């Protein structure tokens, strides 16, 4: 659970980043 | 062909495509390499459809009587539709609504049907996966929880429900589901299923955060691991006791079963559910390629790989089932020999399988009284193979029972269930794209939002709707919704699709476009199967559905722990109100195709 929510947050923030 | 005036001037006319190809690259996504595209189309067409529906669809129809019509229809009904879908999706450069809204716009409603179906299966599929997740977490412990029964308050005797039946059936029906006695008995929400459901949906949302460019990176593993775990399991299965003794039951058909409309209807429904046709997935996944991508090659390759994968999965499953049957038959015979030698006090190693009848005759003719009062069991091989496995009760009842009989059980269990989970995600990728793309096409959300918010909203809505399958009566709702959600629409949508492409857009424009795309007009087989045979077969299947629906009682199985003759599940009739739900799950996604059209015939009048 922890690691998958970590992936979710990293991906969505990766967005705002490269955005 | 039908007139459809004004088809031109709304479609690219093959003089711009050579330049329009290099124009949508800035805003529309594209594949990294052809390997990703072929692998995604392959993974979308394999998983949790030939592991669960195909086994008991073979069993209920005599094992081998379901495999001949399935193959005839896969050759004469699946491949041309795969080719048609790929070709129009590549030529029209639009999603699942565009390719039908741009052909006599009063057909737009058809597209909606596809989207709606891609939703009605969603709620269904991500319930199954949830259960798998549960069974994946209960591994990682040597005394597997489905290996032995628990003890009651008085810690000397087993629980009566687990005593009169198997421990695996107890762990499935009582410790995981906590199933009730009827569809009219709903209960709590059963928290220990909400966690698994939320985990399944969270993983699915993680993988499809941006559609393509994010699922195209997970497909490499998701569509590859199964073809290794399955080879390992095939090698492990073909060396058991009942293997090569349970496979023959799969390939000995009975010519009296082929003449029933039910078997042909089920074969058609299964050949449309195996290839994800009429779902709006492939018509959109193939819309990212360049305009010169060869299409016959990919269609034929996907069809062949899918057919042979289905055959291999069936072989493995029936190998395990034959092993289980031989085990139960050996248990029969051992118990009967034990009773016999306990009766007359015969030497231990004297009564065996070969000379059992002779010793039985001798012991009767010796002392009729003591022999007559004994109780025997009458059970033979090739009769436990006919034990019908219920819906969604094969991957959890026979495979766990066979895995608990092998060395290093936790490793085998982990491998098997991670394989099943990978198949599940492999299918849900496309089942989510099929709903994500049309909703963007409907201008429902403003363009200012990122795609991440729309995907999250869809996942949240579907998760909140999926509570129904977490009640005490979840499996009943699941079976009810599965008996109808994937039978009628996957026929009507497909027939309307092929009829639209052939007799409205015009098959001659289609032939010229195929010539311009790949370099030659299709082979004569394609035309003979498009214009003549496939509509006739689909019409016959559509009629046989109504022939077999009326004039048969709707019944479902219940557990009823407090019912005599308990080890066999009982059958009962659905209550009267449930015919509402069927109309809302099988009527609306199917009646939308004509309905919307009527609206246009009134709007544009
Ligand atoms: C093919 O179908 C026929 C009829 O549907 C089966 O024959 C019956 O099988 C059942 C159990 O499978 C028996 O209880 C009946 O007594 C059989 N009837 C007759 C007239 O023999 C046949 O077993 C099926 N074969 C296979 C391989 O499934
Ligand atoms: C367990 O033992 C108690 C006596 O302490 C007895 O009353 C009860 O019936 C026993 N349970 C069973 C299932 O026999
Ligand atoms: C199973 O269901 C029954 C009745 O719905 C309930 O009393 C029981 O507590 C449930 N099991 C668990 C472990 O909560
Ligand atoms: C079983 O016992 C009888 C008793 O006389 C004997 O004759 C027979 O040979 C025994 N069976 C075998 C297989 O030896
Ligand atoms: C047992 O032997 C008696 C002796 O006549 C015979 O009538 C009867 O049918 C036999 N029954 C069985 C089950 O062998
Ligand atoms: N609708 C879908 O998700 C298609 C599933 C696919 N036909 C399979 O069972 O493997």
């Amino acid at each position: 659970m922890g690691v998958i929510v970590v992936g979710i947050v990293i991906l969505i923030f990766t967005g705002i980043r490269d955005r | 062909v039908l007139p459809n005036p004004g088809l031109d001037a709304r479609i690219p006319s093959l003089a711009e495509l050579e330049t329009i190809e290099q124009e949508e690259a800035s805003s529309r996504p594209k594949w990294d390499n052809k390997a990703q595209y072929m692998l995604t189309c392959l993974g979308f067409c394999v998983g949790l459809g030939n592991v669960w529906r195909f086994p008991y669809l073979c069993q209920s129809h005599g094992g081998g009587a379901f495999m001949i019509p399935f193959l005839i229809l896969l050759v004469l009904e699946g491949i041309p539709l795969l080719y048609l879908e790929f070709a129009i999706g590549q030529r029209l450069r639009r999603g699942s609504l565009g390719v039908w809204s741009s052909i006599h716009p009063a057909l737009k409603g058809l597209g909606l049907a596809s989207m709606l179906t891609s939703f009605m299966v969603g709620l269904y599929y991500n319930t199954i996966i949830s259960w798998i997740m549960w069974y994946l977490f209960n591994s990682f412990q040597e005394p597997l929880p489905w290996s032995d029964c628990p003890l009651n308050e008085n810690q000397t005797g087993y629980v009566d429900e687990c005593a009169r039946s198997s421990p695996v059936d107890y762990f499935w029906y009582r410790e995981t589901l906590n199933i009730s006695t009827s569809i009219s008995d709903s209960g709590s929400i059963q928290w220990w299923m909400l966690l698994c459901l939320a985990c399944a949906w969270s993983v699915l949302y993680m993988c499809t955060i941006r559609g393509i460019e994010t699922t195209g990176k997970a497909v490499y593993i998701t569509s590859t691991l199964p073809y290794v775990v399955l080879t390992i399991f095939l090698i492990r299965g073909l060396t058991l006791k009942g293997a090569t003794n349970g496979i023959v039951f799969l390939f000995t058909p009975n010519v009296t079963e082929l003449a029933q409309p039910d078997t042909w209807l089920d074969a058609g429904a299964q050949v449309f559910f195996s290839f994800s046709l009429a779902f709006g997935g492939l018509i959109s996944f193939s819309s990212y390629n360049s305009v010169h991508n060869n299409c016959e090659k990919d269609s034929v390759i996907v069809s062949i790989i899918n057919g042979f994968t289905s055959v291999y999965v069936a072989i493995v499953v029936y190998s395990v089932i034959g092993f289980r049957a031989t085990q139960r038959y050996d248990d029969c015979f051992s118990t009967n020999i034990l009773t016999l030698i306990n009766g007359f006090d015969l030497p231990e190693g004297n009564v065996t399988q070969e000379n059992f009848v002779d010793m039985q005759q001798r012991c009767n003719a010796s002392d009729p009284a003591a022999y007559a009062q004994l109780v025997f069991q009458t059970c033979d091989i090739n009769a436990f193979l006919s034990e019908a496995v219920e819906g969604t009760g094969l991957a959890f009842i026979v495979f766990t029972e066979a895995i608990t009989k092998m060395p290093l059980s936790p490793l085998w269990s982990v491998l098997f269930f991670i394989m099943l989970f990978c198949l599940g995600l492999s299918s849900m990728f496309g089942n989510m794209e099929g709903v994500v793309v049309p909703l963007q096409d409907l201008r429902v959300i403003p363009p200012k939002w990122p795609k991440e918010v729309l995907t999250g909203l869809i996942c949240l809505g579907t998760f909140l709707i999926g509570f129904i399958f977490t009640l005490n009566s979840g499996q009943y709702w699941l079976s009810l919704l599965d008996s109808y959600a994937g039978s009628i629409p996957l026929l009507i949508i497909a027939f309307c699709e092929m009829f639209s492409v052939v007799y409205v857009y015009g098959v001659d424009r289609f032939n010229k476009d195929i010539e311009f795309m790949i370099g030659h007009k299709p082979n004569i087989f394609w035309q003979v199967t498009w214009r003549v045979v496939s509509p006739l077969l689909m019409l016959i299947i559509f009629l046989f559905f109504f022939v077999v629906e009326v004039s048969q009682e709707l019944t479902y199985s219940i557990w009823d722990p407090g019912y005599e003759e308990f080890p066999k599940s009982q059958k009962i009739s659905y209550p009267n109100w449930v015919y509402v739900v069927v109309v809302i799950v099988a009527g609306v996604p199917s009646l939308t195709i004509p309905g919307y059209a009527i609206y246009k015939l009134i709007r544009n009048h």
